[PDB]
Order: C-alpha cells, then structure tokens, then sequence
C-alpha cells in the first residue's frame, strides 16, 4: 500500500511497454521545456538552449541503475540549486534499510527494461509511488542536473527526476531546507540545533543520531555572510546544504580530537582547514585509524574538528525516525494523530493573532492530553506531545511567484464548561480576552514548523495559521503524543443516528401536513419535493443555497423509496424530513461565521457531527466535487454530500453482510452502483 | 392548506443562535528562513558554465464545427 | 499532426495565470462555446457540474485541470458532441429515451434496457429527454468509473475487490 501518483501503476505500464516492445513516454511529465522550469529554465530562458532529453541508453551503451552500491558519492550536484534535496539523498544512503524504500533496488537497464522507473516519497503523512520515464535532461552530451561520480550510474539522476515530477518541474526544486528532503525520504521527525547556542554533549548527540540511522545536515547562514561570496576562503559553501556523514573521536599526538565528517553534494570542493584530505595532521593519528577514516579523494567529503564545525556552521538539521528527542536516554510510546486543513481566502484564511478580526476564522483542532500519559522527564510533570504544522504543495506555486507562507500555530486551553464536548469553536471574544497557553517557537516561512511541548492533562485547541490573512494553502498537522501502555482511531465509521419511522411514531399533525403536500396522488415526487424545499428555504435567511436542484431531490427520493413507487409516501417523507431537520441543525450550529454556508473546516466538523469518522483523503475528496472554487458548500450540496455518503456506506455493508474488509464487483454492477446508487 | 403546511415545515426547522476590544493584545513576530541552494553561486562553477552556454473561444467552438 | 502545438497555445490563453483551467473557468469556457451551437440545447453548465468534471479528471490533485487533463476532457467532449448530433435523429437539440441507447453505445457504453432506463430516470427530467450538459456530465462520470475499473482490474479478471476506503474514494466522485 502506497498512493499511486497520477494513478500510474509501475508494473502495469512496464508490462504493456515490454509486450509492446516500446519504451515508456510519460504524458504527465513530458520531455519538454515545461518540465525543466518556468523562469530561469523556462521556454524563454537562453540557459535552456541546446538542452536535450536523453535516455541513459542514448548516452551510453551500458547504463547501470546502481553500480558499487547506492552510496553518497553517487550524488553530485548539477545545474540546479537543489543541494537541500541532494544532501538529503546522500544522508539517506547511509541507512540502507530506509534507502531501500525510497529506491526500489531491483530496477535495471538489463532486465525487463522498458524505459520506466519508480520511486517512493513520503508526502505529508502518506507514502507515494512515482513513476518516471528515464529521459533525463542533457547538455553537450552530459547530464545537466544530478549525476553519479560513476558516469554510467543513473539511480540518483532518476530519483531527482521523480522528485522534480511531483513538484511540477526541476526549477521548482531550487531553494529549501534539507529537512524537507529528510522528511520526504523517511516520514521522520525533525530535531534542529542552532550552533551558536548548542546543547552541551552535542558531539555525543551527533554520534548517537548517526548510530541510530537518523539523517543529519548542516549549513552556513548566508544572509549575515560575505554578501556576494558564497564560497569562503577555506572552500566552504554558504547557503548550501551539506550532509553530516560521520563523527569520531581520535587521539592525535596524545590529545583527544573530536572530528566530524561532512559532505558537499557538489562531490567536489572541500574544506582546506585542519583535517582536510591532505592535512599533515593525519600523520599524527594511528595508521589503521587513518586508513579507516580518511582517503585522499576529491569527493566533496572531508573531516573537520568539532570546534571548527561549531565556529563555521550555523545549523544542524536532524531527522529522527522516532518522535523521541536524542537528548533522552529512553524510548517512549507514541501516538500519531494526523489532521489536515485548508486556509482559503474569504473563509478560513485568518492570519495570525496580530489579526484578531479574522484570526478566529482559522480552522481549530482538538488536542486531548490524558492523565494516564503523564511523564516527568526533566523533572516536570505533564503530558508530552509534538505538533508539526506542514504546508503542502508550495513548490508548484513557484510559477505564480508564490513560495512558502510564513506559518505557525497557537495552543489554547478550553474553558471547563466547554470540556468533553467536540464541535466547539472558540470565538473572537475568547481570543480577545485570553492568551495562548503555548505557541510555536516562531512564525516562519518553513515548509514545517515542528515543536516539542509538555502541558497538563486536558483538552486544548490548536489554531494553525499563516502570518498574514487571506493566504491560500493546504496544510496537515502531525500530533505525536507520548503514551503510557496502549497498543483511539484507525477505522472508517458511519455512526449515524437512525430514525423512528413506524406508523405509531407519526401523528395526526404530520399526517395532515403530508396529505396537504402530497396532493392528488397521496405521494410526494422529486418535483414536489424541490418545490417544497425551494419554498421553505425562501423563508430562511440563515440557510443559503443556490435553489435546490431536481437531481438532489431525485437522490433523496431513491434513498428512501422502500416500496418501489418512485415517489414519497408518508413514512418515507417523515424519515426524509427528519433527516433534513438534522442536516440543517448541524449546518447552522457549526456555521461559526454565520455565512449560511460551510467552508472546508466547517464541513469537516459537520461530517464528524453527522457521525462520520473519515480519513483525510475522503475529506479532501468531499470538498472537491461538493465545494465551489472558494471551497464553500451551500445547503443543496451539503445535503447531497451527506445523503450520498450514507447511501454509499449502506450499499457497502450489504454486498458485505459478514464484516470482511472488501467487496467484489464486476464492471456492469460497478458502473451501475457508482453511477446510479440505490439499486439493491 | 399547503401554504400552512410549508409555514409549519419551516417552523419545525427551529430558530438559530445566539462587542469587545482587544484585552490581551497578543502579538506575533515573523522570521524568514534560509533557503539552501537559492543562490546561483551555490551551484558548481562547472555546471554554471554548462548552463550559461480567432480569440480562444472561437478556436474551440470551431472543434464542434 | 501538430493539432498539438496549436492546442497548447489555445490552453495557455484560457487557463490564465496559473496555467490551469479551474471549474469556474471551465463553466465559462463551456457556456460560451455551446452558445455558438443552437443544436446543442442546454440550460447551461453550472459550477456544480463543472466541479464534478474537474474532480474526476484531476489526476495530480491540484483542484484545477492542467493541459493534459483539459486535453483529455476536451477530446472526449469533441467526440461525444458528434455522437449527440448524430443520434439526435428527430433534430430536437436533445437526446430522448429512444435516442439514448444508440448514443451511449456509440460512445463505447454498451449497456442494457434496465441501465438505460435508470440513466434516463437519474439524468433526464424533460419527459425522458437529456440536455447537452446532462449528457456530457453523465458520460464524463461513466468514463471515469470505467477507467477506475480498468485500473483496479490489473490481472484482467473482470472482477475488482475494494475496501470501504477505495469504495468511498471512487464512488463519491460520481
Ligand atoms: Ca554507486
Ligand atoms: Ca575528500
Ligand atoms: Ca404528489
Ligand atoms: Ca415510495
Ligand atoms: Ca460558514
Ligand atoms: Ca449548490
Ligand atoms: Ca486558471
Ligand atoms: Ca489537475
Ligand atoms: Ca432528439
Ligand atoms: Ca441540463
């Protein structure tokens, strides 16, 4: 299991190409200038002249997917500012087990070759498989972008292409934090150190991270460094991602020396200070330790003393495979809660607390901290949790001249009287009169803002925002809570409130009303129903809808038409109206801004409130199809959405009368149930 | 008779619902992050040198002849 | 065969700044285009309908149609519009319940009396007559569910098995 990006299956597309004796041509990321870039590498940039896409089989007669292993020296930067990504790849090669998930190791130019390759990336909580054709950009017969120090090796070139593909183009990979690559290769958890304010025992931390299979990168702050010189006199590159590949303590002429191994993803240009490949102070170390640690090789990789590392670098980025801090001496039990959301101009795009008029319009999320999960590390008693707010698909916006938003979040205690009661939204006046109990360490234009917290047991509301209001974007939140000894949710449920529609339940008052609405044939048709709904909604300002469609009414009829009449009798209209009463109660209660409509956040709340426990992928699918281009759902679409969903759950349970995971259908009834619904 | 039935369906939907100045005045500061690789001089010199050497509706309507 | 290079310049002009056609823009494109064709009778493409079309074509999950998605949608409309005109044998500008089977058949949907009757119930309000917008809407959906089936039937048995998640993810589009 892993999402198939663009619904492209690798084995299906490879097998058809092999059987066709063809080589794969990806229609979704074609060998054209649009796949290169949009500005500096766009159709109108003179830097793109002479660029030709060549398969590895067109630039040599014996290409290898991997040769000599998949190692860091296979990652050499080309004509793109994606060092952040490449340092990530290089670091990944050091953990063979996790490398093998991103890069299916069994791919080959010699067996079952059909010009198609595949890779796997963690994307905002989900693993995603990406297929690419093997056409790579070249200029003057040589690979333009990433290439291996081994000229005939192509795995890393193909990996960078696949990652360019999901971002729209290669130029979009320019500029970033190495943590972004780290995460997209591990789904791991970031731990960051500022080297001017480092923890004590940071050398032990680094050694531990490496021992543990964590990925490590470092970099020099360039704004606050030689204006127009990125390359320093000691051959270090500022504003450029390096990988940390090792850390050893050595005895040197009787003295203890702490050494860190660093790699420039250029695969060339190295530190020329103490402990460089050619340093005379290597003679000062035991020969067999020398032979094991160091080589005289222009490969981007060098040693420096830890002191020099601290005096020269600004930041250490670390991606751990667990939510456990490296400074802790034991492993904890953890629970991941994934949430997703959307800020949209006109509705949920509230901006931060500096903008109190709209701040209250942001999506809100419950964080429940349990008494039982209590720990006392550092000697503070409370519930440990991590919140990571990650903004999504922001590189595709580069074409628009849009980048990462400045993001962050605040955490608030819920009032005692409001406790144990979800669906709540904290008002404007609440924010005007009460401060956040916690916040993110800052608001910043990083893809992810991840913080570690400890608070007393209870219920908290997380408010994720951009800094300025009216910014559009998708996000998701990871909440990792420390747990005591469990082994809350993982299933898809419709816990909906079923209805009394026996004859005993329906009184004279409703019977009179129905008879009056049914007319001559004693039944309510869809046309009659549309007229009824048009008419009652006309009386109410608080329920906005663009009229009520006949196709929505036809579905409502079919949902409840238990006899085969094709129209609504007494009990069937009673169920219907009772459903409509509930739908609009939910709708109006959850209608925070009193807009008469559901924004994407309100719709999520309404789905939970109607009794649906759904994964995020379903929620996004619902807002698409049921929402407009402002991501607003009016009453007409609200009812259609909830009616259809209840229909679909019930069609599924049935066809599956004994609760197994799955259902079996042929093309004829698949097209029939998916398009025409209520049939069984 | 019918107008009454609609008034009654409407009444059955129920009635909805139900100012302050900023007291705490909580303020947030923004930081800008460093973007690694964003500067062109962080690309290898070798690869720098290598790189540096009818209106629409009528056209569509026409597809439907 | 560079109908392709001409259509690429065409897409760029209507797609606007983001280089993608949104549901709103597609509503505008389609309404303007069928305005020219009096024999393609329709009460209009609504945002509701256009959003459904974008949803099912939205392979890369951008919320809008990129070139390749628009091209595929458009080429389908180009084909289906000709089917529509051919099988409007009474030249009424609409497809009646007697005209419907032969028209879904020619589109590659070879159903039966029962299925066609349920389609006519669900997609025709005009005494068993189907507008141009309902027609395109229905076929987009049928096509989407057909592609969904073919993709999920990888061994080629004529049988798919889905869990509750993929079931709801596929059927909630239609
Ligand atoms: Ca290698
Ligand atoms: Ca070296
Ligand atoms: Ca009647
Ligand atoms: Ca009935
Ligand atoms: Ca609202
Ligand atoms: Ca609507
Ligand atoms: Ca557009
Ligand atoms: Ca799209
Ligand atoms: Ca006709
Ligand atoms: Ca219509």
């Amino acid at each position: 299991r892993a999402i198939k990006y663009l619904n492209q299956d690798y084995e299906t597309l490879r097998n058809e190409c092999l059987e066709a004796g063809a080589l794969f041509q990806d229609p979704s990321f074609p060998a054209l200038p649009s796949s290169l870039g949009f500005k500096e590498l766009g159709p109108y940039s003179s830097k793109t002249r002479g660029i030709e896409w060549k398969r590895p089989t067109e630039i040599c007669a014996d290409p290898q997917f991997i040769i000599g292993g998949a190692t860091r020296t296979d990652i050499c930067q080309g004509a793109l500012g994606d060092s952040w990504l490449l340092a990530a790849i290089a670091s990944l090669t050091l953990n063979e087990e996790i490398l093998a998930r991103v890069v299916p190791l069994d791919q080959s130019f010699q067996e079952n070759y059909a010009g198609i390759f595949h890779f796997q990336f963690w994307q905002y909580g989900e693993w995603v498989e990406v297929v690419v054709d093997d056409r790579l950009p070249t200029k003057d017969g040589e690979l333009l972008f990433v290439h291996s120090a081994e000229g005939s090796e192509f795995w890393s070139a193909l990996l960078e292409k696949a990652y360019a593909k999901i971002n729209g183009c290669y130029e979009a990979l320019s500029g970033g934090a190495t943590t972004e690559g780290f995460e997209d290769f591990t789904g791991g958890i970031a731990e960051w150190y500022e080297l001017r304010k480092p923890p004590p025992n940071l050398f032990k931390i680094i050694q531990k991270a490496l021992e543990k299979g964590s990925l490590l990168g470092c970099s020099i702050d360039i704004t606050s460094a030689a204006d127009s010189e990125a390359v320093t006199y000691q051959k270090l590159v500022k504003g450029h991602a390096y990988s940390v590949t090792g850390a050893e303590e050595v005895e040197s002429s009787g003295s203890l020396q702490k050494l860190i191994r660093i790699r420039n993803p250029w695969g060339q240009v190295e530190w020329t200070g103490k402990w460089n490949d050619n340093c005379p102070s290597w003679n000062t170390v035991d020969p067999e330790v020398r032979a094991n640690l160091t080589e005289r090789q222009e490969d981007g990789e060098f040693w420096m003393s830890f002191s020099d590392f601290l005096r020269h670098y600004s930041r250490l980025e670390i991606c751990n495979l667990t939510p456990d801090t490296l400074t802790c001496d034991s492993y904890k039990k953890w629970k991941l809660t994934k949430m997703d959301g959307n800020w949209r101009r006109g509705s949920t795009a509230g901006g931060c607390r500096n903008y109190p008029n709209t701040f209250w319009m942001n999506p809100q999320y419950l964080i429940k901290l349990e008494e039982e999960d209590e720990d006392d590390e550092d000697g503070e008693r409370g519930c440990t949790f991590l919140v990571g707010l990650i903004q999504k698909h922001r590189r595709r916006q580069r074409k628009m001249g849009e980048d990462m938003h400045t993001i962050g979040f605040g955490i608030y205690e819920v009032p005692e009287e409001l406790t144990g009661q979800t669906n709540i939204h904290l008002s404007k006046n609440f924010f005007l009169t009460t401060r956040a109990r916690e916040r993110s360490d800052t608001f910043i234009n990083l893809r992810e803002v991840l913080n570690r917290f400890k608070l007393p047991p209870g219920e908290y509301v997380l408010v994720p925002s951009t800094f300025e209001p009216h910014k559009n974007g998708d996000f998701c939140i990871r909440v990792f809570s420390e747990k005591k000894a469990d082994y809350v949710d993982d299933e898809i449920e419709a816990n909906i409130e079923e209805i009394e529609a026996n004859e005993e339940d329906i009184g004279d008052g409703f019977r009179r009303l129905f008879a009056q609405l049914a007319g001559e044939d004693a039944e309510i048709s869809a046309f009659e129903l549309q007229t009824i709904l048009r008419r009652v909604l006309a009386k109410r300002e608080d329920i906005k809808s663009d009229g009520f469609s006949i196709e929505t009414c036809k579905i409502m009829v079919d949902m409840l038409d238990e006899d085969g009449s094709g129209k609504l009798g007494l009990k069937e209209f009673y169920i219907l109206w009772t459903k409509i009463q509930k739908y609009q109660k939910i709708y109006r209660e959850i209608d925070v801004d009193r807009s008469g409509t559901m924004n994407s956040y309100e719709m999520r709340k309404a789905l939970e409130e109607a009794g649906f426990k759904l994964p995020c992928q379903l929620h996004q699918v619902i807002v698409a199809r049921f929402a407009d281009d402002e991501l607003i759902i009016d009453f007409d679409n609200f009812v259609r959405c909830l009616v259809r969903l209840e229909i679909l759950f019930k069609i599924f349970k049935q066809l599956d009368p004994e609760n197994t995971g799955t259902i079996q259908l042929d093309l004829i009834s698949w097209l029939s149930f998916s398009v025409l619904g209520k049939l069984a | 008779e019918l107008d009454d039935a609609l008034d009654e369906l409407s009444d059955s939907l129920g009635q909805r619902q139900p100012p302050l100045d900023d007291k705490v005045k909580e303020k947030i500061k923004a930081e800008h992050s460093e973007k690694l690789g964003e500067r062109d001089d962080t690309i290898p010199p070798e690869y720098r040198h290598l790189l540096d050497n009818q209106d629409p509706i009528d056209a569509l309507s026409e597809d439907l002849d | 065969s560079e109908e392709e290079r001409q259509f690429r310049k065409l897409f760029v002009q209507l797609a606007g700044d983001d280089m993608e056609v949104s549901a709103t823009e597609l509503m505008n494109i389609l309404n303007k285009v069928v305005t020219r064709h009096p024999d393609l009778k329709t009460d209009g493409f609504g945002i509701d309908t256009c959003r459904s079309m974008v949803a099912v074509m939205d392979s890369d999950t951008t919320g809008k149609l990129g070139f390749e998605e628009f091209k595929y949608l458009w080429n389908n409309i180009k084909k289906w519009q000709g089917i529509y005109k051919r099988f409007d044998t009474d030249r009424s500008g609409t497809i009646g319940s007697n005209e419907l089977p032969g028209a879904f058949e020619a589109a590659g949907f070879h159903l039966n009396q029962h299925i066609y009757s349920m389609i006519i119930r669900r997609y025709s309000d005009e005494t068993g007559n189907m507008d141009f917008d309902n027609f395109i809407s229905c076929l987009v959906r049928l096509d989407a569910m057909f592609r969904a089936f073919r993709s999920l039937d990888k061994n080629g048995t004529g049988q798919i098995q889905v869990n509750i998640q993929e079931w709801l993810q596929l059927t909630m589009y239609s």
